[PDB]
RNA sequence: CACCUCGAUGUCGGAUCAUCGCGUCCUGUGGCUGAAGGAGGUCGCAAGGGUUGGAUUGUUCGUCCAUUAAAGUGGUACGUGAUCUGAGUUCAGACCGUCGUGAGACAGUUCGGUUUCUAUCUUUGUCAGCGAAAGGCUUGUUUUGAAACGCCUAUGCACAGUUAGCCGCUGGGGGCGAGUACGAAAGGACCAGACCCCUAUAAACCUCUGGUACACUUGUUGUCAUUUACACGGCAUAGCAAGAAAGCUAAGUUUUAAAAGGCUAGAUUGCCUACAUUCAAUAACACCGAAUGACCCCGACUUACAAAAAGUUUAGGACUAAAUUUAUGA
RNA sequence: UAACUGUCCUAAGGUAGCGAAAUUCCUUGACUUGUAAUUGGCGUCCUGCAUGAAUGGCGGAACGACUGUCGGGCUGUCUCUAACAUGGAAUCUGUGAAUUUGAAAUCUUCGUGCAGAUGCGAAGGCGCUGGCAAGGGACGAAGAGACCCUAUGCAGCUUCGCUGG
RNA sequence: UACCGUACUGCAAACCGACUCAGGUGGGCUAGUAUAUAUACUCAGGCCAUAGAAUCAACCAUGUUAAAGGAACUCGGCAAAAUGCACGCGUGACCUCGGAGGAAGCGUGGCUAAAAAGACUCAGCAAAUAGCCGACAGCGACUGUUUACCAAAAACACAGGAUAGU
RNA sequence: AGUCAUAGGUAGCAGAACGUUCUGGAACAAUUACGCUGAAAACAGUAACAGAAUUGAAGCUGCUAACAUAAGUAACACUAAAUGGAUAACAUGGCCGUAAGCCCAAGGUUUUGCAUAACAAACAGUGAAUACGGUU
RNA sequence: ACGUCUAUUGGACCCGAAACCGAUCGAUCUAGCGACGUGCAGGUCUGACUUUAAUCAGGACCGAACCCGUGUCUGUUGCAAGAGACUGGGAU
C-alpha cells in the first residue's frame, strides 16, 4: 500500500561535496533539546489540552444514586499507565506525550519494540499511544497516569475499537429496508435495492453502502460522564456504554465538546495528579479498599 | 406432462405393424420391401432373424 | 454474467493468482527411513510409512503395571 | 449458525443433535473396548471431552452412575469395563484420561487425523504422569495449603492401611450374612 | 422532423436505495410594509437536512380523514425488472355492447392469462497477496584484496506535523424566559442565548427490561427395547409443554456544539538478539493471546448469595532437558 | 315533463315486466347506508353515447379449486424485525460443463461526433494483481420476427368478388 | 407323455424419457400395539455406493419461536397462522320440502379404581393423522368436459323444450 | 539514356503481369535442398514455348475438423445417518415396513458367478418329475 | 474461322425461404370407437326388498390405492425440452 518510492539517482555531479558540508554544519548548529521537565503541581490556563489515558474496559454493572434512580455504570481499569515518549516543539514539529499500558515478556515482544522501553528505563508495555498537549502540560517519562488523573462529574471522550461482527449485508450494516416476505418478491427479501441510476450517472458512485465486513472500528463516543473514580484500585465508572469489548483497552480524554475553556469548573489537576507522600504507599500486597468521591446532580424528579 | 416418451415397446405392436405379413400384404408395401432390397438395406424388416 | 470478449494470456495468469500454492517453511525429517512430515504430526509405522524400521523413537522401557482384566 | 468453537460449546460434527449423542456414545464404547481409536480432528477432540465426562460418571460408581451409564455406554461387556477396571485404573486422576496424537491425513478426503488413546496403561505412547505428586512437608507448598484450607491429597494403595485395623477385625465380618 | 438503433433492446406504476440543481414548504435569515409585536403579503441571501399517515381509484393524476415546522417542485432513457412485482400498456380462451353480408375490428366494459441470465471487465463495498537487495567502508581494526567488526540510509517495526488528500458533518418541536415589551382591549412575541422534556438520524453496548437459545432442567403421551412394565435408552418437528445461563438482538440503554469525529498516504524521530513453525480443517477466540520460569487451551473440583463464569489445580495438549530439584510463590 | 292530438321517408318504430347494467361518453350521476376518510359492490331514482320473450325477458333452493364485497377468530403479511433448526452458498480434497468471444494493455468529467464515446479533443486521476459480495454501464447475453411498412411474397378462412358440371 | 420359457432385472443403476435422469410403469401376498391397507413405533425382510471433511460468513430455500398491537401490508389477508377428532346438547333465514346443516354455539375426554371415588399437571382431542365460520350480490340449474407445454372459466356438454326434414 | 509532359479516386471501363493442377513438344528432381538473400507488387530460389481448367479466399449468423476462452468456474443439496485405520463378514446406531419387503407380468436380452489386481473372459450358469405358463 | 466481351434459352455467379402438387409410412404418444379381462381401504347419510336371514339403488358425502392439475413457492442450459413441495378436484 505505499507509491514506487525513489528512482534515487546518486550521481551528483560533484555537487555531493556541498551538500555533505551543508548538512554536517546544519545538524551541529541545531539547537540542544530543552532539560527534562521536572513537573510539580501547575495553573490551569483556560486553552492548555491535558493528557489522555490508555484504560481497559471492564465490563458494566448497576448503580443508583442518592436520588434513588439507576444509571448504567461501565467500569474502566488503568493498567499501569505511564509516560514513555515526549515529543516537544524545538526538537520535533509537535507537543505531545507518548502513553504505554499494560504489561508484556521480554520473549512476547519483537525485538526492535523492546530496544525502546530498554532505552527508556520504562517496563514493557503492550499498547503504546499519543495525545497532543501544551507546552506546561509535558510530564516526565516514568509518571504513572492514573484514574486520579480523572474527577468525578467530569465529562470525558471515550475512543474505543467496536466488537467484530464479520460480513453483513445492508440489513444491518446500513440499516436498510428490504423486500416483502410474502407478496410475490423472487428470491429478493434482503437485496440491497438499486444501486445506481442507468445510463446518465453510468456508474456506481464512490460512497455506496454496500455489504461488507463491519467490526473493529474506532467508534468515539462524545461527552459521557464519569460517576465513580477509585484511586486506590485504578477504576473510573463512566455513564452509558462505552465501544469495544470487555479487556480491549480504549482510549479517554477531557471532553473537547464541551469546551467553553473554563472546563465547566471541574476540579481537574493540570499536568497529573501530582502525587505527594508516594512514599508509605504499599505494592501489590494484602492491601484493602479505600474512600471515592460521586457528583449528585439536581432534581432528577422535579416534577411528574 | 414431460414429452419424449412415446416408445412404448410391445413385441405383438412391433410384429404387427413393421413385420414381414403385413408389408407383403399390401402391394405399397411390397414396393417399400422392393426399394428396402434395392437400397441394400442388411435388414429387411423389424422381425426378421436366422 | 457472461465474458464479452475472449480472456488473453497475461489475463488469465493474472486471474489465476488465488489457484497458486504456498510452499512451506518447515519439514520434520526422519534422519533413519528419511521420512518427511510436519512437526505437530506422527509419521511412524502406526500412521503411512512402510519405511519405518523403529530407530524413529529411540527408546521405550515400560515393564511394570498392575489390573483386572475384564473377562 | 450457532456459535459452538469460538464460545465454548460441542462440536456440531456435520450432523443432527439427535445422530451427533448417538455417534459420541458409539465412539466411547468403541474407546474403552479398544483404547486406541484414529479418527479425525473434530470427533477426536470431542471424544476427549465425552470421555472426561463418561470415565468420572463411571468413577463415581453409585447405582445412578450406572443406571445413567447403561444409556450412554452400548457394549454392556464394557459397561463393567468402565466401572471396574477404568474406575479402578483412574480413581485419583483429575482429568486428562486421554491424550491426542495428529496421525496426518487420510486418503478418502483429505481430511486432518488424529490418534486418541487413554493415558496410564500398558502399551500407551508417552509415559504418563503420576495423577499426585507426594509433596515434601519441608517445602513452601506443604505450608500454604496448612495456613489455607487443602488437604494433604497424598498418593494411595487401593485399600490404605486406614482400613487394614477394621478389616483385621473377626467381629466386624458379619459371616457375610 | 424522421437523424439513431427493427441480426427483436422495460416505458404510462410503486417497493427498496440513490445523486444533483433551486424557481425554498420548513428550519437559518435581511428589506419594504396599509408594520399594534402576533398573524400575513411580497422581495433579497442561503440547498446543511427534514418533508410523516393511510382510507379509495391499475392510476404518476386527484381529493378528504389529522396529525407536523412542513406534508416542495424538477433533471435523473418524466432515476431505478442481468435487484422485486406485473397491478396497467401486446397478443392466444370467453362473454356483453358498437360497426360489418361475413371471415373480423374496437385506445368500449369485463374474468382469466411463462418476467430467462452461474459476472468476463467498468464501477463500488470489503478482505488479502506481490512490489528483494545490502552500497562503499580502502575497512576505525586483526593476520591467515576474502572473515566479522565501526559508520552514513536501505528495508523492517513503533509513535506518527500547528500535514497532504478524502468522507461524514452538526434535525427539530413544546416549555422556562413571559400573563410579559406591546396592547382601550381581546390577543400574545421576537433571543434559542442557556436549562427541562420528548422525538428523529447517526454511532455503539447488553447494565436494566424483554425475545431466542436443538448435547440445560422439570412434567408427560404413544410405541420398541427392559428374565422388575424400578431407574436408564431409541423414534414420533428438540414428540409435546413449561422454565432457563452465556452469546446475539431491539421494542431496551447511553452519546450525538465552532473543529468535533473517522479513512488512506505520509517529512520526520526512535529502535532492531525479527528466515517464521505449533496450540483444531473457516483466529472472527489470538496478534492490545500463548508454547513448559507455560493457566494459552482442555479436563477435574466448588459455587442457588451465577438457573454457571469465575476461583483452585499442571491431570491431558502446545516436547525438554542434567553436575543442587520431572522444573514459577500457575 | 307531452299523457291525447299535428307532420315527413318508412317492413315496423321496443309491451306488463328491465336498466350508469359483464354491457351508460359525461362520472367522483345527484339519494340512503357502508368507512374517520370509498371512483371498486350492495338497495332506489332517472337524462338507454352504444338494453330488452328465443341474440330467450323476471327472480329463487342446492351446487362452484368462478368473480366483487363485509363481520368474528387467527396470526410476523405489517408496524419492525430478532434468535434458532435443516440444506445450499463460503474453506479444503477428488471429479468436472456451458452461454459468450474482431483484437485488446478496456479510468473520470465536459465537449465533439451515424445525433447517449474505454478508444476523438481539453483537463485531471491512477503502485500492481486478486478472493468474497452488489449489479449502474459495457446501447450485457439469450430469438437474423414483439409492433409498423414493403414484396410479381405465401398460407388458411369469409362473402349478394370472378369463372367453371 | 414331445417342443418353447426358466440366468439376472423388474417403482428401477438393468423398462420408457440422449444420462447411474427427483418424471412415467400393470397385477398379487403380508405380522403386533390396534382400530381401517389412514396415523406413530415396530415383525419377517431389506437398506444406510455413487462426492467426502470441519466451521459462526453474507445471502437463498425450507421451517420453529417471538413482547405490545393486529390487515395497519397489499391490486387483492396472496402466503402463513387458525378450526381440524369421537360421545352429549343443540341447531337460522330461504327453499323445488329433499336440503341449507357437521349451520352457528356450549359441555366430555388421558391415568389409577372387581369399580359409590380420586391423585397432581402450566397442560389431560397430552405425541402423529382427521372442516375456518357467517352475511350481501354477479354468472352458470346441478355431477362432469375443455386449450399435453402460461387460460379450467361465465367457455363446452347436460336432462328437458321448441322448430324443420324423414 | 538527354530534355520535357502526365500519375487522388468509389461504381464502371481498358491495358500489362504473378501463382496452382494437368498435357504436347524424346526424357528438367535416381544419388535432395541448405553462401540468404533478390524483386514495384502478386512472389521467387528445380526449365522454357504453347495449351486445358472443379485455377487463387479474414470477409456468405457458410460446412467439416482440431484447439482455446469463460474456468479448474458452475455443478457433484429430493431423500434415512452413520461409527469403529476396510464401500467388512463383526460390533454400535439409524431408516422403510401397504415399502425402500416378497412373487410375477410387460419390456430389457447376458446386464447373472468366480481372483485379499489379476494374465478373468478366453471360463461358467437357466434341467418340467406335481394334471407350472404357452402351443389347442 | 479463332480469341475476347456482351445478349438469348437453359438450374446458369453462389447460398437462403414461406410454399404448391403427388404417394409412402405412422392411432407403441394422443382423440374417438370396438372385443375380452381386472380394480375401487375405511367409514357416513338417504330410499327400497327380505328378515331366525352373508340384498340392492344414489352421475349421494368425507376420505386412502388410483385418475387429474386450483393456488403459492422453488426451478428457468432445471432433477424435468413442463419437474418438486404444500395446499387442492374426482374417487360405484
Ligand atoms: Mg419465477
Ligand atoms: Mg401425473
Ligand atoms: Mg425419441
Ligand atoms: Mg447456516
Ligand atoms: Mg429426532
Ligand atoms: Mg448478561
Ligand atoms: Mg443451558
Ligand atoms: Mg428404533
Ligand atoms: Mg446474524
Ligand atoms: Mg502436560
Ligand atoms: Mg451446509
Ligand atoms: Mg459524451
Ligand atoms: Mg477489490
Ligand atoms: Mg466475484
Ligand atoms: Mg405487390
Ligand atoms: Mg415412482
Ligand atoms: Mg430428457
Ligand atoms: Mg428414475
Ligand atoms: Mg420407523
Ligand atoms: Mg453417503
Ligand atoms: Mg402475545
Ligand atoms: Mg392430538
Ligand atoms: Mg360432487
Ligand atoms: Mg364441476
Ligand atoms: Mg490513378
Ligand atoms: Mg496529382
Ligand atoms: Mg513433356
Ligand atoms: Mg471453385
Ligand atoms: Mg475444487
Ligand atoms: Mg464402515
Ligand atoms: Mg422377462
Ligand atoms: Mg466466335
Ligand atoms: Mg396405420
Ligand atoms: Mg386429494
Ligand atoms: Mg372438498
Ligand atoms: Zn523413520
Amino acid at each position: 500500500g505505499y507509491q514506487p518510492p525513489k528512482p534515487r539517482f546518486p550521481l551528483p555531479d560533484s555537487i555531493a561535496s556541498i551538500v555533505e558540508e551543508k548538512t554536517r554544519e546544519h545538524r551541529r548548529s541545531a539547537p540542544a533539546p530543552p532539560p527534562a521537565p521536572k513537573l510539580e503541581p501547575r495553573p490551569m490556563t483556560p486553552t492548555s489540552l491535558r493528557t489522555g489515558c490508555i484504560a481497559t474496559k471492564a465490563g458494566m454493572t448497576q448503580e443508583w444514586d442518592e436520588h434513588g434512580v439507576r444509571v448504567p455504570l461501565t467500569v474502566l481499569w488503568v493498567d499501569e499507565c505511564q509516560v514513555v515518549g515526549l515529543k516537544t516543539r524545538p526538537v520535533h514539529g509537535y507537543n505531545a506525550l507518548m502513553l504505554g499500558s499494560g504489561y508484556k515478556r521480554q520473549k512476547c515482544m519483537s525485538p526492535s519494540e523492546a530496544g525502546f522501553f530498554l532505552k527508556a528505563g520504562v517496563p514493557f508495555k503492550k499498547l503504546v499511544a499519543e495525545w497532543q498537549v501544551s507546552e506546561d502540560a509535558l510530564v516526565p517519562v516514568g509518571t504513572a497516569i492514573g484514574a486520579a488523573h480523572y474527577v468525578a462529574g467530569q465529562r470525558v471522550d471515550v475512543t474505543g475499537w467496536t466488537k467484530w461482527k464479520g460480513f453483513q449485508g445492508v440489513m444491518r450494516r446500513w440499516g436498510f429496508k428490504g423486500l416483502p416476505a410474502s407478496h410475490g418478491v423472487s428470491l429478493s427479501h434482503r437485496a440491497p435495492g438499486s444501486i445506481g441510476n442507468r445510463q446518465d450517472p453510468g456508474k456506481i458512485w464512490k460512497g455506496k453502502k454496500l455489504p461488507g465486513c463491519m467490526g473493529d472500528e474506532r467508534r468515539t463516543v462524545h461527552n459521557c460522564l464519569v460517576y465513580k473514580v477509585d484511586a486506590a484500585r485504578n477504576l473510573v465508572y463512566l455513564r452509558g456504554q462505552v465501544p469495544g469489548p470487555v479487556g480491549r483497552s480504549v482510549f479517554l480524554r477531557d471532553s473537547r465538546l464541551a469546551s467553553p475553556a473554563l472546563r465547566a469548573s471541574w476540579g481537574l489537576p493540570f499536568p497529573t495528579h501530582v502525587p505527594s507522600a508516594e512514599e508509605l504507599k504499599a505494592a501489590p500486597a494484602p492491601g484493602d479498599v479505600s474512600v471515592v468521591p460521586a457528583p449528585d446532580g439536581p432534581g432528577v424528579t422535579a416534577w411528574r | 406432462g414431460n414429452r419424449g416418451n412415446t416408445y412404448q415397446p410391445s413385441r405383438r405392436k412391433r410384429v404387427n405393424r413393421h413385420g414381414l405379413e403385413k408389408r407383403l400384404s399390401t402391394p405399397q408395401g411390397r414396393e417399400v420391401l422392393l426399394r428396402r432390397l434395392r437400397k441394400g438395406r442388411w435388414r429387411i424388416t423389424v422381425d426378421s432373424f436366422r | 454474467a457472461t465474458p464479452k470478449k475472449k480472456l488473453s494470456l497475461h489475463r488469465r495468469g493474472n486471474r489465476r493468482v488465488w489457484y497458486w500454492l504456498k510452499r512451506k517453511t518447515e519439514v520434520a525429517k526422519c534422519s533413519y527411513c528419511g521420512a518427511l512430515s510436519g512437526r505437530n504430526q506422527m509419521f511412524s509405522g502406526a500412521a503411512g510409512n512402510s519405511a519405518c524400521t523403529g530407530q524413529c523413537v529411540e527408546q521405550a522401557p515400560t515393564p511394570p503395571a498392575s489390573s483386572y482384566p475384564a473377562e | 449458525a450457532r456459535v459452538r468453537v469460538r464460545l465454548g460449546d460441542w462440536n456440531r460434527l456435520n450432523r443432527k443433535w439427535q445422530h451427533r449423542v448417538s455417534m459420541m456414545k458409539t465412539m466411547v464404547t468403541q474407546l474403552l473396548e479398544k483404547e486406541r481409536i484414529r479418527t479425525t480432528l473434530a470427533k477426536a477432540k470431542t471424544l476427549q471431552r465425552y470421555a472426561d465426562k463418561v470415565i468420572t460418571l463411571g468413577k463415581q460408581g453409585t447405582r445412578e452412575a450406572w443406571s445413567e451409564a447403561r444409556g450412554i455406554v452400548r457394549t454392556d461387556r464394557e459397561l463393567h469395563k468402565l466401572f471396574t477396571q477404568v474406575a479402578l485404573r483412574y480413581r485419583e486422576r483429575p482429568g486428562g484420561f486421554t491424550r491426542l496424537v495428529r496421525a496426518g491425513w487420510r486418503e478418502r478426503d483429505a481430511a486432518p487425523v488424529a490418534f486418541v488413546e487413554l493415558v496410564d496403561r500398558p502399551g500407551e505412547l508417552r509415559p504418563a504422569n503420576p495423577a499426585l505428586q507426594r509433596p515434601n512437608p519441608l517445602s513452601v507448598q506443604a505450608w500454604i495449603r496448612q495456613q489455607l484450607g487443602q488437604p494433604a491429597r497424598e498418593p494411595s494403595p487401593l485399600l490404605p492401611p486406614s482400613v487394614q485395623q477394621y478389616l483385621r477385625e473377626e467381629n466386624r465380618i458379619q459371616q457375610g450374612r
